[PDB]
């Protein structure tokens, strides 16, 4: 009563706001036969979101 | 936009036109130095034969 715990109000975030994301579960057949090695762009080391 | 799609199975590789038809590695082409900045490290594979 005396004294109160004040609390917390102003709060920030510098990241991104979000609250889902996506996540892979199997990869994918990288090496194969029917198709060429360079039709991926992971062989070239490009990255996606 | 450029889209590089294989020739499967003996077919002739594909390019798009901007109009909408797909077409073969032929011809006479207009690139902008920024459509070859967007991938040059793959067009340089899939062109320079």
């Amino acid at each position: 009563l005396l004294h109160a715990d004040t609390p917390r109000l102003v709060t920030w975030d510098a990241g991104l706001c979000t609250s889902f994301k996506i996540v892979p579960i199997v990869p994918a057949q990288v090496p194969q036969d029917v198709l060429a090695y360079t039709f991926f762009t992971s062989s070239y080391a490009i990255q996606s979101p | 936009d450029c889209r590089i799609s294989f020739g499967m199975n003996g077919a002739a590789p594909m390019i798009r036109d901007e109009t909408g038809m797909m077409v073969p590695f032929e011809g006479n082409w207009i690139f902008p130095l920024a459509l070859w900045q967007m991938n040059t490290r793959y067009f340089n594979q899939q062109f320079d034969a």
